[PDB]
């Protein structure tokens, strides 16, 4: 009664924490370009005013400039191992499998209550929430990983 | 105006085909004319020579050809070209104060970040060591095995080293890692001595052979000058047949300088190429193997444009200059060189060179996580690995009952 | 957690199977890091697959952080905080 | 001042960095103590000429003396001997 | 000879009155060259007797 109000606390954090991680786009803060290239308009003629931008797994944006609130679609694939990791990185899948698994996490948590004699719920929840912090694990070095190159 | 076709200082329109007289043209000369007419209040008619050569003397019939016999010939009033300002064109020539400072460059093939591969924790040590320390290793478990639980004269077992006990055994003995059981036995106590010495000799080995590794790796030096390249003997330097680059070596009093030119004119097979296009092929067609002697304004426009496997190392060997020429006894010598010294101080030299060699381009210690990425991926396969078995082993018991 | 997981989760194990809770867990991967010793190994096949790859990645981060102190002691590059 | 320039760039301890040609920010590169040097490429391009009076009859054949020696080489070895011969920085 | 010439830390020596100060002065090879230039005006005086 007073261990499961922690069991369900902690899972809505982990779930809402891990769902506005994906969703928002204060991942990195880099210096590069947040438009895209100003062929006629020559602003800057191709190379754009590099400036301190905040980015996170799907968006680029631009802290300062004339630009400011500017977000492109952060391109992956420019232009084996190398191309395995970029459409990784790129889909994002293990930053979204554990968002997938923590909401299956409390769904059991759920279950647990409206079937109170099959053990195998609380289980089952268990696993989820070991395996979300998993992916989390490959999600973040593959970020990390990425972003070096 | 006598003028030469030459990137990026004129370049034909993306669609020139439409277009009819100065127009026709675009580059960074194109755009100095216009600069310097207005300033001097002069209408222009670019006109590109017909023979494609810059300036020079025939030694023979003594008639100079190219642009400057353009000029001294009366065939036309003022040359804004890469021209370089030398001594033997001075004496026929006015040139105007130099628009762009330049000299002899090295250009190399650029570099790659050599971003590490997933599983570079492994390059210590070769594949066949990995690969004989899985034999080695399963041979002591078996021998463990063998030695441990065979005779029916110690038999309740005699000890805890059975086979799944004797792999345990031997893979904490090669992690250095581990406790529980021991080998009590004279034999086996022999397999647990050998693969002791053995996993304490390949342990050391690694880490003292990564440390090799990552130390040089770390006193590497990038070339950054001409005498780095007269020193080595491994890449090849290479200039041109006809013009000054050649020149320059074969007058230079220079040691650092002389040396390589005796070299060179030697050296086999000829290194000496003829277009320029040939020459900054060969050392991208050469993986960082050749190296290419030019001007340091021809090289940093190659290194702006694509595949961009080029770039700019050490510094200029010497000092030339561009400058706008005219007719002797003309009367716009003093109205050029004036218009090429108001071009400079208001910064629009600076910006039509960043115009076109930068602005119209393409091409634009501790140990990181990339380099024990792979170690990461496998605990977490194992992690999910050793769920998966244990869940399993859940499920078959629990359908039983 | 893995470790403490595949240890005491079954059941038909249970009075506890072995001394692998969260707690001893904790302790087991943390000497394990530190290339220290054994207060008790996992008995188990799940529970020695995360012993021995948690004992190889151990093994390969520490000769990584020897060999890469080794190589920062050896040659002492300047860095410039300016270069244009 | 020039030297009070210098100067503060050996006092700052590093957080202060003198704009100041090249030339001479090669010179005091190669003096004891030994604690100041170069950094990057130069923001600007002018040079040093030989100036004569107008109209005087010197002018041209100083124009071919300096263009001469430039061809041959000794403006360069020049340099080098009161740059980095009579260095001592090493 | 030109491993003395590059390092600064060991200060090389010749004599005053004697070939070895005059080999160096009217030597023409760029690494004798140099060291000739630095003993001429170093401080302390390299130059024994
Ligand atoms: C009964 C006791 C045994 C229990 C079992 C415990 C497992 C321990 C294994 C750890 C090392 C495994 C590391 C595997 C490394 C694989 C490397 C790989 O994939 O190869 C690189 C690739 O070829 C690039 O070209
Ligand atoms: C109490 C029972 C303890 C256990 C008992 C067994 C333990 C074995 C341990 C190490 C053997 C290492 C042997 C190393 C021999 C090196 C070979 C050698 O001497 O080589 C000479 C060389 O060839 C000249 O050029
Ligand atoms: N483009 S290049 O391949 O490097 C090149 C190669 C060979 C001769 C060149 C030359 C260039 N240049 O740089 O434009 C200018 C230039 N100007 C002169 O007056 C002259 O006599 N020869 C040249
Ligand atoms: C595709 C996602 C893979 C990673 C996460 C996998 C988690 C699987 C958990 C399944 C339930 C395990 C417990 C079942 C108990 C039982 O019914 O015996
Ligand atoms: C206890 C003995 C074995 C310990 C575990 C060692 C893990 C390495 C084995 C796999 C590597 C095989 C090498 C192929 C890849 C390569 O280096 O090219
Ligand atoms: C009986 O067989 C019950 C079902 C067994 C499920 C086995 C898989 C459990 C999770 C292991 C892998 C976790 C990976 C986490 C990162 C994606």
């Amino acid at each position: 009664g007073v261990q499961m109000l922690l069991t369900i606390v902690g899972a809505f954090a982990a779930f809402s924490l891990m769902t506005i991680a994906v969703g928002t786009d204060y991942w990195l803060y880099s210096r590069g370009v947040c438009k895209t290239k100003s062929v006629s308009e020559n602003e800057t003629s191709k190379k754009n005013e590099e400036v301190m931008t905040h980015s996170g797994l799907w968006r680029t944006c631009c802290l300062e400039g004339n630009f400011k609130g500017l977000c492109k679609q952060i391109d992956h694939f420019p232009e084996t191992a190398e191309y395995f990791l970029r459409a990784v990185r790129a889909s994002s899948i293990f930053p979204i499998l554990s968002v997938i698994l923590l909401f299956m996490g409390g769904l059991c948590i759920a279950a647990s209550e409206f079937y109170k004699t099959r053990h195998n719920i609380i289980l089952s929840a268990g696993i989820f929430f070991v395996s979300a912090g998993l992916s989390n694990i490959i999600g973040i070095i593959v970020y990390i990983s990425a972003n070096a190159g | 105006v006598t003028t030469i076709m030459e990137s990026p200082y004129v370049m034909y329109k993306k669609n020139h085909e439409m277009f009819e007289g100065n127009d026709k043209y675009e580059g960074y000369c194109v755009d100095l004319a216009s600069e310097i007419a207005k300033h001097i209040g002069i209408k222009y008619k670019i006109a590109i020579v017909p023979d494609g050569k810059y300036g020079a003397r025939d030694a023979d019939t003594k008639i100079w050809n190219g642009m400057v016999g353009e000029l001294v010939y009366g065939k036309a009033e003022i040359a804004i070209a890469p021209l370089t300002i030398t001594l033997v064109r001075e004496e026929v020539i006015d040139f105007s104060k130099p628009f762009m400072s330049l000299g002899i460059s090295i250009m190399i093939k650029k570099p790659q970040k050599s971003k590490p591969g997933v599983f570079s924790f492994l390059d210590p040590l070769a594949y066949e060591i990995w690969m004989c320390i899985v034999f080695a290793y399963i041979g002591v478990s078996v021998v463990l095995f063998l030695v441990s639980r065979f005779s029916p004269y110690e038999w309740q077992p005699p000890n805890e080293f059975g086979i799944f006990n004797s792999l345990w055994f031997s893979l904490g003995a090669f992690m250095q890692q581990g406790c529980d059981i021991s080998p009590r036995s004279l034999s086996g106590r022999i397999v647990g001595g050998v693969w002791w010495f053995f996993t304490l000799i390949i342990i050391s080995s690694y880490t003292a052979n990564l440390a090799a590794f990552l130390t040089v790796e770390r006193m590497v030096s990038p070339i950054e000058s001409a005498e780095d390249l007269a020193k080595q003997t491994e890449i090849a330097y290479g200039t041109l047949d006809s013009g000054s680059t050649k020149e320059f070596f074969r007058r230079s009093k220079i040691a650092v300088y002389e040396k390589m030119w005796t070299y060179m004119r030697s050296a086999e097979p000829s290194v000496f190429t003829r277009t320029t296009a040939e020459g900054v092929a060969r050392v991208r067609k050469s993986k960082g193997k050749f190296a290419f002697l030019l001007e340091s304004t021809m090289n940093e426009y190659i290194e702006q444009r694509k595949p961009c496997d080029t770039m700019k190392v050490g510094g200029n060997l010497d000092s030339k200059g561009y400058g706008v020429a005219t007719p002797k006894g003309s009367s716009l010598r003093t109205p050029v060189n004036l218009a090429v010294l108001k071009l400079s101080e208001a910064g629009v030299l600076d910006k039509l060179k960043n115009k076109w060699w930068y602005d119209k381009g393409e091409c634009g210690s501790a140990l990181s996580l990339s380099n024990v990425a792979g170690v990461f991926y496998i605990l977490v396969g194992g992690l999910g690995l050793a769920m998966l078995v244990a869940l399993i082993e859940f499920c078959y018991k629990s359908r039983a009952e």
